[PDB]
């Protein structure tokens, strides 16, 4: 799942 | 703001939409995703990075596929683009893509856009693009390129879906790829991955861009 | 047939109203348009008009109507009669936007005279560079901004009573568009356009005629 | 008066 990947904060908060 | 930029081209627009016609003189337009907004090329913002081994089992691992363009560079070429897309829509019909880039130099392009489920291509489109000078420099654009069969159909079955977590949950295996070549020199001018999430704000489709790092 | 010459040919031509309803949705009406539907089979032949009998609703002694035609060539000269669509109804943006193709690569210059009992009130002129496209050339004036002035004269219009007194308002009203090559000066399109209001069901209208010596 | 000049009978014949 995307939510278990090292991503930026920013990626899962919709401007 | 020159954003999803190398040092030899700048894409500045990137919309897919539907356009639906009352009568002969009245047309209206929803977009589903745009790149944009009313500020200068030199506004450029800092980009957050992405580690790009975060995404590679999204797109096909092939020969000339993410991992081997990237290797083979340049990799300030490499962006990652997250929509949040505007579903919410509503005569006769029509899907289109438009784009729109900019270069100080006079090439021969050519754009691959490919549509990826489960990280395998599902649909390719290839155009070649010529250059008008404009403004000092030279502008390609990509006006109301009909969206393919596929993706018509993609977004008829999204939205027949009663919840929006389900669109969401069909979204997370859903991306698409697009590399923009010198068809004579055969160099990699831009790549751009695309991942989408169904919008939930009022002020329209939003999105984030990223470079793409090796980490 | 079309609004064509030998070295230039405009396949669309639009005036429009654009409204934002929201930052995703935008609602477009057209005020005149050609090419809007697809250039077809059926499409009529063009009747003629001759010249002589126009050339004191258009400006005249130098550099004016007569004298492009008499330069020529004479295939490059057309009239259109518009039946406009007016029934309009957020952020709001007028615009006009035009499409041409030639088998030539040119600099294009595109002069607009808006014309009041032949004389010229406002002018806008465009230079136009060309893209290479499948063996041939194409040029386009992506919704350039309207001026204030015809954005205003529609206002005004509109604020009218009656259609047959718009009528008789656009009686003296023109617009005189001429294209050439910069380099070459020669006349590749001059276009003369008059106006009335629509009464159609089926929205904006026009007829096109071939301008002649005759 | 511009209706009564030589134009073909179109020209006053909205399509
Ligand atoms: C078909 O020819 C494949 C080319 C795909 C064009 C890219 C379209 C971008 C789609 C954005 C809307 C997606 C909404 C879920
Ligand atoms: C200002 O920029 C003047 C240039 C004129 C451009 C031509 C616009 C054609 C307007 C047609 C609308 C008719 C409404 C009666």
């Amino acid at each position: 799942p995307w939510r278990l990947r090292k991503x930026p904060d920013s990626f899962a908060k919709e401007p | 703001p020159r954003s999803v930029a190398s040092s030899k081209l700048w894409m500045l627009e990137f919309s897919a939409f539907l356009e639906q016609q009352q009568d002969p003189d009245t047309y209206n337009k929803h977009l589903f995703v745009h790149i944009g907004q009313s500020s200068p090329s030199y506004s450029d913002p800092y980009l957050e990075a992405v580690d790009i081994r975060q995404i590679y089992d999204k797109f096909p691992e092939k020969k000339g596929g993410l991992k081997d363009l990237f290797e083979r560079g340049p990799s300030n070429a490499f962006f990652l683009v997250k929509f949040w897309a505007d579903l919410n829509t509503n005569g006769s019909s029509f899907y289109g893509v438009s784009s729109q880039y900019e270069s100080p130099e006079n090439m021969i392009i050519t754009c691959s856009t490919k549509v990826c489920s489960f990280g395998k291509q599902v649909v390719e489109k290839v155009e070649t693009e010529y250059a008008r000078y404009e403004n000092g420099h030279y502008s390609y654009r990509i006006h109301r390129s009909p969206l393919c069969e596929y993706m018509i159909n993609f977004i008829h079955k999204l939205k027949h879906l009663p919840e929006k977590y389900m669109m969401n949950s069909v979204l997370e295996n859903f991306t698409i790829l697009q590399v923009v070549t010198n068809r004579d020199t055969q160099e990699t001018l831009l790549c751009i991955a695309y991942v989408f999430e169904v919008s939930a704000s009022e002020h329209g489709a939003q999105h984030h861009i990223y470079r793409l790092v090796k980490e």
